[PDB]
């Protein structure tokens, strides 16, 4: 009874970073900083009507450590977000 | 009730609704295993209503909700019930409702959030409101345009950890170098300058200026020749200084000055051996016996260079002005470079010319040796304080911040000393029963003298040329007296509390600026050594000395319109006096409500000097007490052209708890008054107006006659009351021991 | 732009390019538990303070008059 | 295993006084005094073995709401205790605050105190022990003294003591600052050498066997050094003191709520009078009268804040449009405008001393010539004159050809203003500031051109005259030597743009600041007798110049039918400045006696 | 607190009830302290 | 000031979450039925006139200071016949994503926060006869506010609840000048186990157990203005902690306490009507009472006043509401504000409440 | 995660002096208030 397209749109972006300090005389390659950080929003939207618009969402965000200072993070974010306009 | 039965209150805008879940974990191996991971319920709301309409063509509905907003005010919410003429209400409001007035003793409120209702019987209007008052009163001063800002800074309060002498040399050329300013009597140019601190940040980066991290010595007494006037253990530390100098006693500032010169580490006779490269033979480098690891020297590991922008410095006058202050056991460490005329002289060590940083010997891992060399820099702040060695008279003391100020410039900027013993008082009187030094130098005068005279802050006019007296005014020169980039003024002489006072006040050669136990009586009363031989805190255990008052303004305008200091006023809050009479919002000035812009438009005002003082509502506040506002209004009409009003309001502030400390108290203010109008047309002004050579004009000339008292009577509010007593806690010691 | 950051019950305040003038610290109650008027710095560091209440309010006013509103756990 | 169920590093707002405060003893550093200073609270002392914390009789624990939850605040008294060697006869031991604290508006200065001997030592007995408050501007010149001995609160059975007997309302001040603004009044005519004075300088109405009543207190002992101010405290101590001659007393003395009562919340009034009134717009006359008595002030404002100062203000604005007055076929801007107004404004509070009243001390003086010093010197009067010619052109008839000559491109102003003031600070204040500008604007309308496209010129007469003489507060004899400020300039600039070519375009722009120096003697000497009309259309000598040069090129090289594609556009702005060097400078004395010139830049 | 609250194998009850290993709650050392609902109530000891 | 205040666990649930029964001084148990009738008495959606509902509702938290540290409830009720309903409710008290940013550079991937708690509940309204209803509801109450650190656990607490509710509602009885309606209520919150905050049973606080009873009368004039005047008394059924002692000195008072603390909440709810040393005069004083009167035009318009009193020794929160109401087609909107009375600052002060409810599907007929 | 660093206040070197205050706390079985530092003993009688 309800007719409704569903738009999807899916971000996925992946990213890599590595600082490094070189000595020039002796193999001391130091990693001084870096990042791993990769994440994916996907969102998924449906109009069960002119005013009432149903949409879900999907986040997640896994970032590796490089150097031990930093802790590996997970971050997921789900769930339906519901919009009415007047 | 209402005029009809219609009900047209349509709602606009959108809501949202967040429904999910949160997951989170992060790997940290402290962390107890009950809590490896977080999960969550995620709700979000994101309300940004609108409400318009009508109820039965007599109540209007003006809302507007929005979860997104500003702190409280921009959440309107206006009922508007307007009946017809003939009833005795004309008009009852709830909501966010105003209270204008027309009177200048007793002011409005714009920003009220209560009951307001408007009464006619016959010819007597009644305005009645009970509200909470959102927003706060803010008054400023403009002359010329820029806001003026008012600072008081006493002697005590200077710059400290911040200005540093790059050497015994400079802080002893300084007074001399300056007496007859704005000529400098020094030749004096620094050409290069590195900084280093104590890394405490370890961050690795390509674009802070490149990855220049270094191992550092930092000698206390490197580069340091005699001093003429000062005995050698005020200029260095070291235990003996015999067989340590070796260039004549008045000589600049150099490495070669001493044997602890980086270029002849170790040649036949210096002081330093090459274990003073390495971090962990640092105290072997040293040839000299009584050596500690915190007073002769200070080392550091991976020391960060600073970049330009985070310090300047006084090529002429030999010191630094760092960005942050080192308050703490931060250890500060320089290489300079300056020419006196064909000369050049170099004091630390520099990147570009200094030992590599490290050296390798072998060909892999297993027979490698690595040595890493330290740069041999002069130290300017230690790891341990001790105010006893000359490193702490490298800080300097005369440096004083004026607050808030960035952009000061000449004709913008007023400074006077006062002496506050209580009150404030612009020269200096002698202790009972003993008298100034007689028949003083003109630039000695103390006695009868400005106390900007007594501190050599006021020798020339306007124009910066000398005057006999001075012209009154502090002397504004870019490069000596102020700096202008970061709004701080620099006294002419470093210790000009201490040493410059001792010495205007001295009458003998048997008085010593260095033992307090030989001053005069003049001296222990004003001369404030504690400020410069010890450290701030301790000097405030000499409670009698701080009397010296910093007193000034300035003006900040940066922009055309009077900047008021907040944003989206409310309409119909500010007021302009110019001269004691109210200026017209349409006339007179013009208002930028949303940017917080007062444009001053009497072409007479502009050009006048006449301190202009705004007043406003400010409802960008936050952490304020509840604000409760109330009265009623008169507005009697005996005739068309006669107006007499009765207001009468009512002020009670809520305390957060029954104790009101000092500062933060609250008011339980009445006021109340009476005003009167009187405005006719006269006819026999415009007409003797026609009478005048060359005028044929017919428009009508007014009279306007307004007068008001007022009364005000103060309180404070039942609930901060100890005992019955109005009470303000000065100390209820709950505030003591964090 | 603005940052604040808590490593161990000290707070730093990270304003690039605009100065700070007043911090003012709430407790989720409305208390104020510090206050500065004399900031004057891109970079702050509230030393002298420890709560331990988690959940706090920093309200940083900046030269502008700009006020900035961030929440903060105090680890 | 040792469980730390709290360790911490404690910081206090309140430092120990180091140094000396009896000059009997003069030795800070030694005599094995262990002086402590602390806090007892409410949240960790309820179990305190000698006496158990508790709250003072009346005082309430704070109450906020935290989430949805009640949570009382902790309530805490600051604690000193005196042990080791234990105080000897005259000393004593002290913390002090920096502070600014206002209490003229407030009656009375409480503060509750408690007493107690130290676990195994020796009984600390009622009246040895003595807690004073000392604040002014300092601890050893200028401060109030407020003594009072201890009752101390009996130990040994039960740690729990009623708050009754914990704080006695015997061992509480209540001190009426009334009592302070008499001693200080009768320790004016108390010499520093007196033998009245103690060994410290501190003047004790109760020591004084030629004054009847004391201090006015039986109960606190009340001290003054050195004419202290509360109307601005920033020195604020509290400590004990001995009187136990001969023994070496310890113990542990409470400070708890140190608080200002009894608000003096007597009001003001203020009245305002507005004449407005035009003349067939031709004139327009806006005249106020302010007055406003001691105590009015805003809704808003607090103790204070709310006006300490009685003002009386007038102002009157004068508007003419002196062109109507000449024919219409000529149009002539001239408006005038006039303001004058003055204000007096007497303060509450005599500026000396700065907390006793100005009427009060005006009647116990017993001095005429005191007497008027005392009331001239607290005057603060402001006159302020503007005259004001601003606007001053020829309008154009409607129907003429514009004219490079034509005296309907010019614009005159004129500003004249003066002020005069004199205050505590300053005997004599005049600031003068004469302002005369001309512009001058013209755009022309419609080998290589030459005729200007358009012509700007201005100049600018400014003169600022300052003189400020500070009074001497003491008498009003002769004063300080007047100091005068004067920036008299000349400045004119002008600007002329060019079309040279249709591509080709010039801009010219020269200013040129003068200062005139006619003021100043052979030497570095103002000269007293100079009027800022002397000598007005004078051009001094030049001291910033700057000229400006802008070209504008558009390359014309598609003219030939080869390089047609080129679309080159050249821009070249120049600049240069001359700046005058301080006298300092181009006329250096070297100390061998020889004058240099150093130049300009 | 994964030793009060969810009890690992090997330890029991009486492992937990010695006064050096036992949880001390903050009512227990401040008992005239009150703490909002929801929050930290224990007091985590710094144990030698 | 509070002496002895009452201590419960998971103290939010008892903040009105919704704007309209806040404008009525914090009541609902004895008013007309609407969709927020969850919180306050379950039993009268079975006399909802619209077949179902849905509404949400915002309720800031400290607005001055900071943005998104609200109260959230969102309800729905769906009412199959004229004599049951089904409805469920979410109440959500957040401070919004808070980011733990540990060093400062920016960008270091930073872990995300939001403490938080909320109760989840659904309740089943059976109408027994023509004027009278009575509802159960099963609620689940979880708070998360800790945040995990070196030290501290953040493990969500947990506890479940049972509410049983009653309402009346007579029929439109004429009178003289007009023809009015009764309305009463009870309901019984809160009823289950003890949370435990930290995971030990040694350390656990009482649920917010809670009797609400209430009555209402509604002046009906000229079958289009409506005045509403309603009366709710209020009393936490949790003990008494002892104060200053009731068997050395501190030996009593940890006794006292660990009496008290040693309660079940099922002996707790009868030991409320109690456990204190005064009479009938002086248990009356831990009876919060609340009173409001509201006026419908045209049903459409609703004008909200109400006075709300809680005793000075325990809490002391009292204040007067105000409250406004607009329905346009389907949708109500309802705001309500708060003038406190009070020593205590309420941190309910200078906000604005909101709410919006959407009505659909059939309309079942009044009795 | 650390690394284990012969350097605690972080500043990338290794102090190696030791000029310091010393203070000290008996441990003994019948400690009372007013010696040995102490300024208040509470007593916790029946723990669960
Ligand atoms: C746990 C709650 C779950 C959430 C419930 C959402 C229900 C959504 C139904 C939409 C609705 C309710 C208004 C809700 C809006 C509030 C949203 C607030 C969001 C806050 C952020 C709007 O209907 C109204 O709104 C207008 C919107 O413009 C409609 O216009 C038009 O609207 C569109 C034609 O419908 C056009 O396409 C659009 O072109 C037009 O404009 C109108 O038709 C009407 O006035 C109508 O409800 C009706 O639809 C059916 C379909 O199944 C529902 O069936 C029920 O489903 C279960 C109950 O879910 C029950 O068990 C079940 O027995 C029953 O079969 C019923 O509900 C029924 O009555």
């Amino acid at each position: 009874i309800i007719k409704s397209d569903i738009n999807i749109k899916a971000d996925f972006s992946l990213r890599n970073n590595e600082t490094l300090v070189r000595y020039l005389d002796y193999d001391n390659n130091q990693l001084a900083a870096g990042q791993n950080i990769w994440s994916l929003k996907l969102t998924a939207d449906y109009s069960f009507s002119k005013n009432l618009t149903a949409i879900f969402y999907y986040d997640h965000s896994f970032s590796k450590a490089v150097i031990s200072t930093s802790f590996p993070l997970t971050n997921i974010r789900s769930g339906f977000t519901l919009r009415y306009n007047f | 009730i209402f005029g009809s039965n219609t009900i047209d209150v349509k709602p606009t805008g959108s809501v949202e609704m967040d429904l999910g879940v949160r997951y989170t974990k992060q790997d940290n191996p402290a962390f107890s295993p009950r809590n490896r991971s977080s999960l969550t319920f995620d709700f979000d709301q994101r309300i940004s209503m609108s409400l318009m309409g009508k109820i039965g063509t007599r109540l209007e509905v003006n809302a507007n909700y929005d979860t997104q907003s500003t702190f409280a005010f921009q959440n309107l919410f206006k009922l508007a019930y307007t009946p017809s003429e003939d009833d005795i209400i004309q008009k009852v409001e709830v909501g966010n409702v105003s209270m204008p007035l027309n009177s200048t003793l007793i002011r409005g409120a714009q920003s009220l959030f209560g009951v307001k209702t408007q009464l006619q019987f016959g010819r007597t209007t009644i305005t009645g409101v009970f509200s909470e008052q959102k927003s706060q009163t803010k008054s400023v001063v403009a002359e010329n345009g820029g806001t003026v800002q008012n600072f008081d800074l006493y002697a005590l309060d200077y710059d400290n950890d911040r200005h540093f002498f790059l050497s015994q040399y400079f802080r002893n050329k300084y007074d001399v170098s300056l007496k007859n300013y704005p000529f400098i009597d020094s030749r004096v140019q620094i050409t290069r300058l590195e900084v280093w601190v104590t890394n405490k940040q370890n961050r690795v980066t390509t674009t802070g200026g490149g990855n220049n991290l270094r191992n550092i010595i930092a000698l206390q007494d490197l580069g340091e020749a005699q001093v003429s006037g000062v005995p050698d253990n005020e200029v260095v530390v070291i235990s003996s200084t015999a067989g340590f100098f070796n260039n004549p006693i008045d000589s600049p500032t150099s490495n070669t000055n001493n044997k602890y010169d980086p270029a002849t580490i170790g040649q036949a006779g210096s002081f330093l051996n090459s274990n003073i490269r390495e971090i962990v033979t640092a105290k072997s480098g040293f040839n000299n016996t009584n050596v500690s690891e915190a007073t002769d020297y200070s080392v550091l590991e991976n020391a960060r260079k600073l970049t330009t922008n985070e310090y300047t410095f006084n090529p002429q006058l030999g010191y630094i002005s760092l960005q942050q202050r080192l308050a703490n056991d931060e250890i500060l460490a320089v290489a300079f470079e300056y020419t006196v005329g064909g000369k050049v002289y170099q004091v630390g060590e520099f990147g570009s010319d200094g030992v590599d940083a490290t050296v390798v010997t072998g060909n892999n891992s297993s027979n490698q040796a690595i040595i890493t060399q330290s740069l041999v820099l002069k130290m300017l702040k230690s790891n341990l304080t001790n105010v006893k060695n000359p490193v702490w008279n490298l800080m300097m003391k005369n440096v004083y911040q004026i607050p808030q100020a960035y952009q000061i410039k000449q004709d913008d900027f007023r400074l006077n000393i006062l002496y506050t013993d209580p009150s404030p008082i612009n020269y200096i009187t002698p202790v009972q029963g003993s008298s100034f030094p007689p028949n003083p130098a003109p630039d000695s005068k103390v006695e009868q003298t400005p106390l900007l005279n007594v501190f050599n802050l006021d020798r020339l006019n306007y124009n910066n040329d000398p005057q006999a007296g001075g012209d009154g005014f502090f002397d504004y020169i870019p490069g000596v007296t102020v700096d202008v980039q970061n709004g701080r003024v620099i006294f002419t002489t470093k210790e000009p509390f201490g040493e410059l006072i001792f010495n205007k006040l001295q009458t003998g050669a048997g008085e010593s600026y260095n033992d307090p136990t030989t001053y005069n009586a003049n001296q222990q009363k004003y001369v404030f050594r504690n400020m410069y031989r010890n450290t701030q805190a301790g000097a405030l255990q000499d409670s009698d000395k701080n009397k010296f008052l910093l007193r000034g303004k300035y003006k900040s305008s940066g922009s055309n319109g009077i900047p008021i200091g907040a944003f989206n006023v409310p309409q119909g809050s500010v007021v302009v006096t110019a001269a004691g009479r109210v200026l017209v919002e349409g006339i007179d000035y013009s208002v930028d409500y949303q940017l917080g812009r007062v444009q001053i438009l009497d072409p007479s005002l502009q050009a006048s000097n006449t301190p202009i003082e705004v007043s406003l509502e400010n409802n960008s506040i936050f952490g304020q007490q509840t604000r409760r506002f109330m009265g009623f209004n008169i507005e009697h009409k005996i005739s068309d052209k006669f107006v007499i009003g009765g207001t009468y309001l009512k002020m009670t502030e809520r305390p957060f708890t029954q104790k009101s400390t000092y500062g933060q108290e609250s008011v339980n203010n009445t006021i109340f008054g009476f005003n009167g109008n009187y405005s006719t047309e006269v006819p026999f002004l415009t007409r003797l107006a026609n009478k005048l050579p060359n005028i044929d004009t017919d428009v009508p000339s007014n009279l306007s006659i307004r007068g008001e008292v007022a009364f005000l009577r103060p309180d404070a509010p039942k609930a901060s009351d100890f005992q019955g007593e109005a009470t303000i806690y000065v100390d209820d010691f709950e505030g003591s021991q964090s | 732009s603005f940052y604040v950051s808590v490593k161990d019950k000290t707070i730093k305040l990270n304003s690039t390019e605009d100065v700070m003038r007043e911090v003012s610290i709430f407790d989720i109650s409305g208390k104020l538990l510090y206050n500065n008027k004399k900031v004057e710095n891109t970079e702050f560091q509230v030393s002298n303070f420890q709560s331990g209440n988690q959940v706090l309010i920093v309200k940083v006013t900046l030269d502008n008059g700009n006020i900035i509103t961030k929440k903060i756990v105090f680890n | 295993t040792v469980r730390f169920g709290a360790l911490d590093l404690v910081r206090g707002e309140w430092r120990r006084y180091t140094g000396t405060l009896d000059a009997n003893d003069q030795n800070p550093d030694d005599d094995g005094v262990e002086f402590d200073v602390a806090a007892v609270n409410i949240q960790e002392n309820g179990t305190k073995c000698p006496v158990n914390y508790v709250m003072p009789p009346g005082v309430q624990r704070e109450q906020l709401y935290n989430n949805n939850t009640v949570i009382n605040q902790n309530e805490q008294a600051l604690a000193v205790r005196i042990g080791g060697a234990g105080l000897q006869y005259q000393d004593s031991r002290a913390v002090f605050k920096n502070v600014s604290v206002d209490m003229r508006q407030y009656k009375k200065l409480k503060m509750f105190l408690h007493a107690e001997s130290l676990p195994n030592q020796p009984t600390l007995e009622d009246d040895e022990m003595v807690g004073f408050i000392r604040f002014g501007n300092d601890f050893t010149q200028n401060f109030y003294q407020v003594e009072i001995p201890l009752k101390v609160t009996k130990t040994g059975g039960s740690c729990s003591i009623s708050p009754d007997l914990v704080w006695m309302d015997d061992n509480s001040i209540d001190l009426a600052l009334d009592l302070l603004t008499r001693m200080k009044i009768k320790a004016m005519s108390i010499d520093i050498n007196s033998s009245k004075r103690d060994v410290n300088g501190i003047y004790y109405p109760d020591n004084d066997p030629d004054l009847e009543g004391g201090d006015g207190d039986g109960k606190l002992t009340l001290g003054i050094k050195g004419n202290p101010n509360f109307g601005l405290v920033r020195n604020l101590m509290v400590g004990v003191k001995s009187r136990a001659d001969h023994k070496d007393i310890k113990g542990e003395v409470w400070f708890n709520e140190l608080r200002l009562a009894d608000l003096e919340n007597k009001g003001g009034m203020a009245a305002i009078l507005n004449v407005d009134t035009n003349m067939a717009d031709f004139a327009t006359v806006s005249a106020t009268g302010r007055k406003s008595t001691i105590g009015f002030g805003s809704l808003e404002q607090g103790a204070n804040e709310r006006d300490r100062e009685d003002v009386q203000q007038y102002n009157i604005v004068t508007n003419l449009n002196l062109g109507k007055l000449l024919p219409k076929k000529w149009g002539i801007n001239l408006p005038f405008n006039y303001a004058i107004g003055e204000e007096v404004i007497t303060p509450e509070y005599d500026p000396f001393n700065q907390d006793i009243k100005l009427d009060q001390l005006i009647r116990e003086t017993t001095d005429q010539a005191e007497k008027d010093n005392i009331r001239t010197r607290a005057i603060d009067y402001t006159k302020r004159k503007s005259i004001n010619f601003i606007g001053v052109r020829k309008d154009r008839a409607p129907e003429q050809k514009p004219h490079v000559y034509d005296i309907e491109n010019f614009t005159f102003s004129q500003s004249y203003n003066q002020v005069e003031r004199h205050d505590y600070e300053v005997a004599d204040y005049e600031d003068e500031q004469s302002n005369s500008a001309v512009n001058y604007a013209y755009t022309f309308q419609p080998n290589f051109n030459y005729l200007p496209s358009n012509i700007s010129f201005n100049t600018n007469i400014l003169r600022q005259s300052n003189r400020q003489q500070f009074r001497e507060v003491e008498v009003e004899g002769i004063g300080l030597d007047p100091l005068y400020r004067r920036n008299f300039a000349f400045n004119y600039q002008y600007g002329f743009g060019f079309n040279l070519t249709k591509s080709l375009k010039l801009n010219y722009s020269a200013t040129s600041n003068n200062i005139v120096r006619n003021f100043l003697n052979d030497d570095n000497s103002p000269k007293e007798d100079f009027n800022i009309w002397d000598d007005y259309l004078d051009i001094g000598t030049p001291n910033q110049h700057a000229q400006q040069l802008v070209l504008n090129y558009d390359i014309p090289i598609n003219k030939i039918p080869i390089f047609g594609f080129v679309k080159a556009s050249y821009s070249y702005t120049a600049d240069y400045m001359w700046q005058r060097s301080s006298t300092a400078f181009s006329e250096y004395e070297d100390p061998n006696g020889t004058v240099y010139d150093l130049g300009n830049t | 607190p994964v030793f009060y609250s969810s009890k690992p194998s090997g330890i029991s009850n009486d492992d937990l009830s010695l006064n050096t290993t036992r949880r001390i709650y903050s009512r227990e050392l401040y008992p005239n302290t009150d703490i909002a609902q929801g929050q930290i109530q224990v007091v985590n000891t710094l144990d030698l | 000031d509070i002496e002895r205040p009452i201590t419960t666990g998971v103290p939010f649930l008892l903040v009105a979450a919704d704007a309209r029964a806040a404008g009525l001084g914090d009541q609902g148990v004895a008013t007309s039925s609407d969709v927020f009738s969850q919180q306050w008495n379950p039993a009268k959606y079975a006399f909802a006139e619209d077949a179902q509902g849905l509404s949400i509702s915002y309720t800031p938290y400290l607005t001055d200071l900071a943005n998104d540290i609200s109260l959230g409830q969102v309800t729905y009720y769906n009412k199959i016949n004229d004599r049951s309903a089904f409805a469920g409710s979410f109440r959500y008290f957040g401070f919004g994503g808070i980011e733990l940013r540990q060093t400062g550079d920016p960008n270091e991937p930073t872990r995300e926060v939001n403490p938080n708690e909320f109760a989840l509940d659904g309740s089943y309204s059976l109408k027994l006869s023509e004027t009278f209803s009575m509802a159960v509801a099963a609620r689940y109450i979880r708070s998360n506010l800790k945040v995990a650190t070196e030290e501290i656990d953040a493990s969500a607490a947990g506890s479940f609840a049972v509410d049983v509710a009653g309402f009346y509602q007579s029929e439109e009885i004429a009178y003289s000048d007009f023809n009015g309606r009764w309305r009463a209520g009870f309901n019984i919150q809160n009823l289950g186990p003890k949370i435990s905050y930290d995971h030990d049973d040694l350390s656990a606080n009482f649920l917010p157990a809670n009797l609400r009873v209430g009555g209402g009368f509604d002046f009906i004039f000229d079958d289009y203005n409506k005045l509403g005047v309603s009366l709710e008394l209020t009393k936490l059924l949790v003990p008494t902690p002892p104060g200053p002692g009731t068997p050395s000195q501190s030996q009593a008072d940890e006794a006292n306490y660990k009496k008290y603390k040693d309660i079940g909440w099922v002996s707790g709810i009868f030991k409320s009507f109690g456990d204190a040393p005064g009479g009938f005069s002086e248990e009356l004083k831990e009876i919060t009472y609340s009173a409001a009167a509201e006026y419908m035009y045209q049903d459409a318009f609703a004008m909200r006043l109400g006075y709300y009193h809680e005793s000075p020794m325990k809490g002391a929160k009292q204040f007067f509401s105000l409250g406004a109401g607009f329905k346009y087609s389907m949708i109500k909107v309802d705001v309500s504000y708060l003038f406190s009375a009070s020593k205590v600052k309420n941190p309910l002060e200078n906000t604005l409440r909101f709410s919006l409810t959407f009505n659909f599907g059939d309309k079942y007929e009044t009795y | 995660t650390l690394p284990d660093v012969e350097d605690i206040n972080r500043d990338n070197t290794m102090s190696t002096i030791n000029a310091y205050y010393e203070y000290s706390i008996d441990v003994k079985p019948g400690m009372q208030v007013g010696e040995n530092y102490i300024t208040d003993i509470r007593e916790v009688t029946n723990v669960d």
